Order: structure tokens, then C-alpha cells, then sequence
């Protein structure tokens, strides 16, 4: 993970690797927060009674 | 007809996107995934060709 030759050279298992391009780490925008909906539910029971 | 539309496809999150222990669970098949990209590359190549 020092850099992306080096994610090269160790996804192709060898410490040379010739002339070219490679496909390596699909990658994704990591999502960051959390977040929950539930509708406006206010119909209480009655607990007073 | 001369070529047809090249197309590529990860096998880890197209299997289970976002659950590391569903990855930790795949890992425990091997290296079907690295196979199957390594035959669409080639098919990728050869469009071009």
C-alpha cells in the first residue's frame, strides 16, 4: 500500500513487472455517516388513563 | 461484423458490495476472481486486435 507500483507488483506476485498497464483497485467513495427515517408517528397510547 | 462492445467485471463487490466479512468469506475460495478478469482483459485486448 506505499504506492500504487507497489500495489502492482504485489496483485502480479513478482518484484519486476514489464512494460504496460494493469487493472488493480477498484476504489469507492467510502461513505461517512449514518442516518435513520421513520414517519411522523406521533399517535400515542394512553398511559395517563 | 468486426468487433463487438469489450467489458469488464470485478467479481468482489459485484458478489457483496460493502460487508468486509463477506470478503473475508470469499477470500477463503482463492483466486476465481483474478481468472475471471484475466479472461475479459483478454477478450479486452483481443477487441482491439
Amino acid at each position: 500500500a506505499l504506492d500504487p507500483l507497489s500495489e502492482t507488483k504485489c496483485t502480479l506476485k513478482s518484484f519486476t513487472v514489464e512494460k504496460g498497464i494493469y487493472q488493480t483497485s477498484n476504489f469507492r467513495v467510502q461513505p461517512t455517516e449514518s442516518i435513520v427515517r421513520f414517519p411522523n408517528i406521533t399517535n400515542l397510547c394512553p398511559f395517563g388513563e | 461484423p468486426v468487433s463487438m462492445t469489450k467489458t469488464s467485471v470485478d467479481c468482489t463487490m459485484y458478489i457483496c458490495g460493502d460487508s468486509t466479512e463477506c470478503s473475508n468469506l470469499l477470500l477463503q475460495y482463492g483466486s476465481f476472481c483474478t481468472q475471471l478478469n484475466r479472461a475479459l482483459t483478454g477478450i479486452a485486448v483481443e477487441q482491439d486486435k
